């Protein structure tokens, strides 16, 4: 039952991540972090695929779709602002989500 | 069906991200606990950031042991090692569109004490060839003194990157 | 069975592999004495019947709490009520640990108290904790395991693996008149000389009469005699 | 006692090969069948096996 | 490394003891392969 | 007992407090722990005789069993069982 | 041979998902291991039993194994009727890979013919993984005497 | 006749074996050697710098073998034949290019010969490479010779393939009494070092090493490995639940009572307890002496600049042994090919050559130091003419080493005996039979039956028949017909690509997970720890089979032990087979027909993703079929030619499966002792001892293997009639009976050729 268990999570994950994406929408400070491949060929953007699926993409005939992340629930995370070596230390506050994007065929 | 737009922001001083494995989830309404008082020390690359957090006298302080050995009574000390890996961005949602600001370097936070190394010494007390490990040590202890004042407020953090579109 | 067993004999070494001991009990029956002498002689049931082991610290007193469940001692036959494990608990105390105190209240609860490099009490109790569910309640300190097997046609008897011999022979409930034991050298330490010589020619003949051919009775007796 | 039947078959497959003027193939797990050799023999006036 | 000249030559109780030590001098001898015959009576 | 002290989060060891009190504190870090500590780790045969078992019982009827035990000269040990309660009993 | 297969297959499906009476041979999976060893044993000998019984008179191997010459009735039975249960070490063909004899067989191989068993004689030939099993016992017995 | 599915599968081997010859090993490795290794070794030291004189520096720009200017090669390089008759060695000159600088402020160049070097037969630099017919007749030598051997100083010897235990990998063994032990061995450049982990008592575990004197309380070592927080450690090596807590909690308890911190006593402990200091430039003395120690002597290859990588690795090394401490089994025995790797002579020659080059350096540096300490007339040259007569230390040194079989190393300091073997020429089989043979080294006793008996994993990767019955049994094996030995590719271009696939760096990961799925190991090193193994595996294998990184770098899942392994480390056997997609084969008829007729050859199927190589522990994960008829579409792969299981020497026996294994084993030993006609040049060749046959004939029954190896072209034996009967009585037990006048027209008529050599010398008189 290899493909079975995974597609069951892919369905769910492509939903749950959409909610917490729109659950934090307005002004209050909430942050998420991304992981993307290098060299950054060029942009296109994310959106719900037809029939409730989820598909990211870039422009100029390329399709890159990936979602989900490894297990959370430990990390207490906030990024800080550092500039010029002069004192800055600016806290934008907290963090929310984690997501990775794998390319595909 | 619809479209979710996303953007890629500019340089903007880049960023540095905190994480620490000490505090767990409180399972309550607000899970996170906010660290305070700042007081960080800094240096050039591979900077070994230092984190300082206050100590309360109200709950289980055990004063008799303090006066005996370490007089500290004061703000807790945490340090950590920074690391960098390419292809990592941060995201925040504004209105119906998505905006994205690159993170750059990352650091881990786990503590240690100068109430130790100083106490171990006072207890005990009474050239061309090198590279790698100790070169990151001998130079380390020498070159690090910086006083960073952490002040938290936000207005232009958006509009700076927003107008770049 | 084969040649390395003959090596064990010929060498006449002290120790040896799986030295089974044969013994007869009283008669042929399923209940009582069959399982009684079975549960009498071996190891420690302390770690079994112990139920739950509790470690409690209240105020100025240090408490080791072990409450025995009576259910196991009823089904598995061992002769005592409570105090005899308590004297077995103090045996353990007398051996590797301490002589201090022992307590008895109800449901076979036994309390252990300790008191005098700093904070040694915590480190003390920490070691005494893990070492507690070990020590022998009853039986000997020899047997690796025993077995109850069907003897001859319809009869019954047991075979035991250990160096015990005389002690399990002295053990009440079994007739020790007719018995047998391996590793002849130790048989020399009890019966001695002749009886040992009669045993060593008995085993040599046996194991070599199975695999094949014949060595004849004459040549064997002379081999055991020149040694003894 | 040595228990090898592979040699005893070799004679039939060998004899049949000479009569047809062809080198007869053989291999592990497969190869030329023994049965067809019998009919190649018996039609020329030889007993079917050996 | 070892130059040992004395207690050694007295040793070698194993390996080649069968061949070298007791098998060196035996005179008036011979060796050859085997082959059957019905016609020779036993002995 | 495997405990830990929040913040530093290393370990908690029992230390003897002065004059009657037993406490515990984290090593190299200031702390004090009040509370109670705890840990836990894990029939045809019949005979006539008086029944010693008493609730309302006072039973007349009983069961018995016979086997020879111990030495040959050593007498017979009998095993009694009661009808009502079903209690096993043993005496020589 | 086929009637001795599905019977063990019926016993092996009760292994993990079912309960059965176990001999005092200690723990589980040894229980049916002694049963599969006993069942296939008798079946082997039984097949070879009727073989030699109905074999024609004046034949060489029978008469030769009959008197003084060479071998025994057990030997000629393996040539003609069937062989079975190649066993070294005192047990059945310990797994080289993880929980499987050969990659040619499904994971968790408890099946007859999947371990140390051959239903083919020396005359009919050997199935490809009927060979390596025989090579084992041959290698084991050879290095033994050496 | 129409093309069927059964017929073409047999036609695949001749297409495969025609491209790559029967012996790949010696050839392919020596070709890779003289190009890649030669240019890399000279790049290690390109300079020699000595102290005296205002300035001196010398640089080697390029090193080549017997090639420069307009000359394609040496004018005439002595052929194999003539080289064998005159007792001379077989060698080609080594061309070097150096840049000399004096105090006359000059920069110039030249082309010099530092010395000779042996060249193996059938190599790119030989004269026999790509030659046909009359070329051999003119050169006086046989076209059918196997090749791949070194001829030096009269007769010829062969470097034998040597098996080696797994290098730079964790192996865990369990023992009665004392406890469980895991061993770790590796080599970085100059030195080889071995780490031994041990648990003596109490469940508290120790670290043994030749560097550190006494066994350290690892819980303290891990503190010196950069981690402080304690319970994070417990949540790492133990993690979530069950019984894994209390066992490691014992060591955790008493380690932190007397001495606890991640900095102060962590290092200072180790350094005060540490063994001999090597006496020179020693005083860095501080917590930093352990720093360079916690990097270099830190027991493995990981190192680099941080403490985080190494820490978790040692922790994960502690993770497995505490699992097998709980209950028996759950371990890795060292027996089967999966944990074993063989190394071809290509690397051995490089090790021996670089040592003699290093020895020359210091002597050459000191050579100029003579005049350097001399008062006047600084010298431009004699670093040319004097080192030329000072040279040949490499010549004789390498020639004596290859002739003797005793290799002296000053670097690893490993003296190995019984490497090179003289090729025995009796029949045509014995020459081809001795080659493609796996030897072995050490592993102790003759008494242990563990590394003796055959194992099921050996199937298809080795010969299950051939074996030298005698004192040594099972210690030497042979390769099958279709096999491939793995080379080494590269490291860096995997990780970065793996990161693209969605795995993440271990540094950013909060290090307390035994919880999420598997993790990706690179050569035994934990890196990514990624979720979703399915899409990870499949897509990675797709990038392999199709457009990139063919052959090795294979990925396999681990069900119980939780991880996914990717191994790029070569020096291992590979076997070909066919992929079955969905319910049917990827081959499909008309393709293989396009092959046999006019074109398409081999290695093209790898480009189309038809046939490929399984390997390592990945062969365990896959599923292989037997026949095309047998397919049940749960299958990952089928097999091409199942009869390739037997070796090349064992392919002589007709109907092998009908017999029993002990009978086939004896023939493999006796079959090479048969007397053939050997080669064509045989009459023009003078050997030391040789047996000949008068009227040779092919076997009446042939085999599919004997045609591919070219046997029947040079058969050994006499085809004769026979009868099975009891006759004579001189027959009886194991004795035959011949017939006169059959023998008087001749039967098996032999010839015996020996030789004698004498030398007329000249004394000092
Ligand atoms: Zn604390």
């Amino acid at each position: 039952k290899e493909a079975a268990a995974e597609l069951e999570l892919l369905n769910a994950d492509h939903q749950h991540i959409l909610r917490k994406l729109k659950k934090m929408n307005n002004k209050p400070e909430r942050f998420m972090v991304f992981q993307l491949p290098t060299r950054l060929p060029a942009v296109g953007s994310i959106r719900v695929h037809k029939s409730g699926k989820l598909s990211v993409k870039i422009g100029n005939v390329v399709m890159d779709i990936g979602k989900g992340a490894e297990t959370t629930f430990l990390q207490d995370v906030i990024a800080l602002s550092i500039a010029d070596d002069a004192s800055s230390a600016e806290l934008l506050g907290r963090v929310d989500g984690k997501i990775v994007v794998t390319p595909q065929i | 069906i619809e479209e979710f737009p996303l953007k890629i922001s500019g340089e903007e001083e880049s960023l540095h991200v905190f994480q620490y494995a000490n505090r767990p989830r409180l399972v309550g309404r607000k899970p996170a606990e906010h660290p305070f008082i700042s007081a960080a020390r800094y240096k050039p690359k591979s900077h070994l950031w230092e984190i300082d957090i206050p100590l309360d006298e109200q709950a289980f302080y055990n004063k008799d042991k303090a006066e005996s050995e370490w007089n500290g009574v004061n703000v807790q000390t945490l340090k950590g090692v920074g690391v960098e890996n390419n292809g990592q961005y941060a995201a925040f949602v504004k209105d119906m569109q998505v905006y994205l600001v690159p993170i750059e370097r990352v650091a881990q936070l786990k503590p240690f004490f100068k109430y130790i190394d100083d106490a171990n010494v006072t207890r005990k007390q009474e050239q061309n060839r090198l590279t790698g490990s100790l070169l990151a040590h001998k130079v380390a202890d020498e070159e690090a003194n910086i006083e960073l004042t952490w002040a938290e407020g936000t207005f232009e953090q958006f509009k700076d990157t927003i107008v770049k579109e | 069975l084969g040649v390395p067993r003959i090596k064990e004999i010929i060498n006449a070494s002290k120790v040896i592999s799986t030295p089974i001991i044969n013994a007869v009990l009283v008669n042929d029956n399923d209940e009582r004495a069959a399982r009684v002498v079975k549960g009498r002689v071996e190891k420690t049931l302390l770690s079994d019947v112990a139920f739950y082991v509790q470690d409690v610290y209240k105020d100025n007193l240090s408490f080791i709490q072990v409450r025995i469940d009576l259910g196991t001692i009823d089904k598995l036959q061992l002769e005592l009520t409570i105090e005899d494990i308590a004297v077995a608990i103090t045996r353990a105390s007398k051996l590797k640990i301490q002589a201090s105190d022992v307590n008895i209240i109800g449901k076979d609860r036994i309390a252990i108290n300790v008191f005098p490099s700093e904070n040694d009490v915590f480190y003390r109790m920490q070691q005494l904790r893990r070492a507690l569910p070990d020590v022998v309640v009853k039986g000997l300190p020899d047997i690796s395991r025993a077995v109850i097997n069907i003897r001859d046609d319809g009869k019954r008897e047991l075979l035991v693996e250990g160096y015990g011999l005389r002690d399990v022979m002295c053990t009440d409930g079994v007739i020790g008149s007719r018995t047998t034991t391996n590793h002849v050298l130790e048989v020399f330490s009890v019966l001695g000389i002749e009886a040992a010589r009669y045993s060593i020619i008995r085993e040599i003949n046996y194991t070599m009469s199975n695999h094949g051919m014949s060595v004849d009775p004459r040549h064997i007796q002379l081999l055991g005699d020149v040694m003894t | 006692s040595r228990m090898t039947v592979g040699k005893m078959i070799e004679l039939i497959s060998g004899k049949a090969g000479v009569l047809n003027g062809t080198l007869e193939y053989g291999t592990c797990f497969g190869g030329s069948k023994l049965e067809d050799m019998s009919k190649i023999l018996v039609d020329q006036g030889f007993n079917y096996s050996g | 490394k070892p130059i040992r000249g004395f207690c050694q030559r007295l040793k070698g109780k194993q390996g080649r003891f069968r061949g070298n030590l007791s098998g060196k001098r035996v005179d008036f001898s011979g060796r050859t392969v085997i082959s059957p015959d019905p016609n020779l009576s036993i002995d | 007992m495997l405990s830990f002290c929040p913040s530093c989060n290393n370990m908690l060891l029992i230390t003897s407090g002065d004059s009657g009190v037993y406490t515990l504190a984290c090593r190299s870090c200031p702390y004090e722990f009040p509370i109670e500590g705890i840990e836990i780790y894990d029939n045809v045969d019949q005979t006539k005789t008086q029944c010693p078992n008493y609730d309302t019982c006072g039973g007349e009827s009983a069961y018995f069993f016979q086997l020879q035990i111990r030495s040959a000269d050593e007498p017979m040990t009998t095993f009694y069982k009661c009808v009502n309660c079903g209690h096993r009993w043993k005496e020589n | 041979v086929e009637i001795a297969y599905h019977k063990c297959d019926e016993l092996i499906t009760l292994f993990n998902k079912g309960e059965l009476e176990t001999q005092p041979g200690c723990n589980e999976e040894q229980t049916l291991e002694a049963k599969i060893g006993g069942l296939l044993s008798k079946v082997r000998e039984e097949v070879g039993d009727v073989c030699i019984n109905e074999l024609d008179n004046w034949n060489a191997p029978l008469i030769m194994a009959t008197c003084g010459s060479k071998g025994s009735t057990l030997n000629v039975s393996q040539m003609v009727a069937v062989v079975g249960q190649q066993i070294i070490s005192g047990n059945r063909v310990p797994d080289g890979f993880q929980d499987r004899s050969l990659p040619h067989f499904p994971k968790n191989s408890k099946t007859p013919q999947s371990k140390g068993f051959v239903r083919n004689s020396f005359f009919s030939g050997l199935s490809p993984p009927e060979f390596l099993f025989h090579a084992i016992s041959g290698r084991e017995g050879l290095v033994d005497t050496a | 006749d129409e093309i069927n599915t059964a017929q073409d599968k047999w036609h695949l081997l001749p297409a495969f074996l025609k491209v790559k010859g029967l012996v790949k090993q010696h050839l392919d490795s020596f070709n890779y050697f003289v190009d890649t290794d030669l240019k890399k070794i000279i790049k290690a030291n390109q300079l020699i710098l000595s102290d005296v004189d205002p300035e001196f520096y010398l640089k080697y720009v390029d090193i080549r073998v017997g090639k420069k200017s307009s000359s394609s090669t040496k004018d005439y390089l002595t052929p194999p034949h003539e080289c064998r008759l005159r007792d001379m060695t077989y060698s080609a000159p080594i061309y070097v290019d150096i840049e000399y600088t004096r105090g006359r402020n000059i920069i110039m160049h030249k082309d010099v010969e530092i010395g000779r070097m042996p060249i193996m037969l059938r190599s790119n630099k030989c004269i026999l490479y790509d030659a046909d017919e009359s070329k051999m007749a003119k050169l006086n030598e046989c076209p059918l010779d196997p090749g791949g051997y070194f001829i030096v100083n009269g007769t010829e010897k062969v470097i034998l393939v040597q098996e080696q235990l797994s290098k730079n990998r964790i192996i865990v063994e369990a023992d009665e009494k004392k406890g469980i032990v895991q061993a770790s061995v590796t080599s970085s450049t100059h030195e080889r070092k071995s780490k031994t982990y041990v648990i003596t008592k109490n469940g508290k575990i120790y670290l043994k090493h030749n560097s550190i004197a006494e066994e350290i309380p690892i819980a303290i070592v891990l503190k010196a490995c950069g981690i402080l927080s304690d319970l994070e450690i417990m949540q790492l090596v133990c993690g979530n639940d069950s019984s894994y807590q209390d066992i490691f909690a014992v060591n955790l308890e008493e380690s932190s009572k007397l001495d606890i911190y991640t900095q102060q006593q962590a290092l200072e402990y180790i350094g005060a307890k540490v063994k001999t200091m090597r006496r020179q430039k020693l005083t860095i003395l501080q917590e930093g002496i352990e720093a360079i120690a916690t990097t270099v002597i830190a027991h493995l290859t990981v190192e680099a600049l941080d403490f985080r990588e190494k820490a978790l690795y040692i922790a994960m090394m502690t993770r497995r042994v505490v699992m097998a401490m709980y209950n028996p089994k759950m371990i890795d025995d060292r027996d089967y090919v999966g944990n074993k790797r063989l190394e071809l002579a290509g690397q051995l020659i490089s090790l021996l050559f670089e040592d003699l080059f290093k020895k020359f350096n210091n002597d050459f540096k000191l050579s100029i130091d003579k005049v350097l300490k001399k008062p006047n007339r600084a010298m431009e040259y004699d670093a040319l003419l004097s080192i030329n007569v000072h040279s040949n230390n490499i010549t004789s040194g390498l020639n004596r080493a290859i002739s003797t079989g005793n290799w002296s190393l000053k670097r690893f300091k490993m003296e190995r005996a019984g490497v090179t073997h003289v090729l025995s020429r009796l029949s045509y089989i014995s020459a081809l039979g001795m080659m493609t043979r796996i030897s072995s080294q050490f592993e102790k006793s003759r008494k242990v039956s563990g590394p003796r008996a055959l194992q099921p994993s050996q199937f298809g990767m080795l010969c299950t028949a051939d074996t030298p019955e005698g004192e040594a049994c099972g210690l030497v094996k042979n390769l099958a017909l279709m096999t491939h030995i793995t080379t080494d590719d590269e490291e860096e271009p995997i990780k970065k690509l793996c990161y693209v696939l969605g795995v993440e760096d271990i540094t950013l990961i909060d290090s307390a997970s035994l919880h999420l799925n598997y993790g990706v190991y690179l050569n035994g090193t934990l890196i990514g720890s990624i979720r979703f193994p399915t899409k990870f595996v499949t897509q990675f294998r797709h990038l392999r089979r199709t457009g990139k990184v063919s052959e090795f770098i294979s990925i396999y899942s681990n069900s119980h032990q939780m991880a996914v392994h990717i191994a790029t480390d070569g020096g291992r056997i590979c076997r070909p087979l066919i992929i079955v997609s969905d319910g049917q084969s990827r081959v499909k008829d008309i393709h293989l027909r396009k092959l046999l007729d006019g074109e398409l050859d081999f290695d093209d199927f790898l480009k189309l993703g038809l046939v490929e190589y399984l390997d390592v522990n990945e062969e365990n994960d896959s599923y292989i079929a037997l026949y095309e008829k047998d397919i049940v579409p749960s299958m990952t792969h089928l097999e091409i030619e199942p009869f390739t299981i037997l070796g090349a020497v064992a392919g002589l026996i007709p109907y092998p499966h009908h017999n029993q294994s002990p009978r086939n084993t004896y023939q493999c030993a006796m079959g090479k002792q048969a007397i053939g006609a050997i080669a064509y040049n045989q009459f023009k060749r003078i050997d030391t001892l040789l047996y000949l046959m008068t009227y040779p004939q092919q076997p009446m029954v042939k085999t599919k293997t004997i045609e591919l190896i070219d046997y029947d072209k040079l058969p050994a034996g006499q085809n004769a009639t026979v009868a099975v009967m009891s006759y004579s009585g001189y027959d009886i037990e194991d004795a035959l009976v011949l017939n006169k006048s059959s023998i008087d027209r001749g039967f098996g008529r032999c010839e015996t050729r020996r030789k004698t050599t004498t030398v007329l010398k000249r004394y000092a008189n």
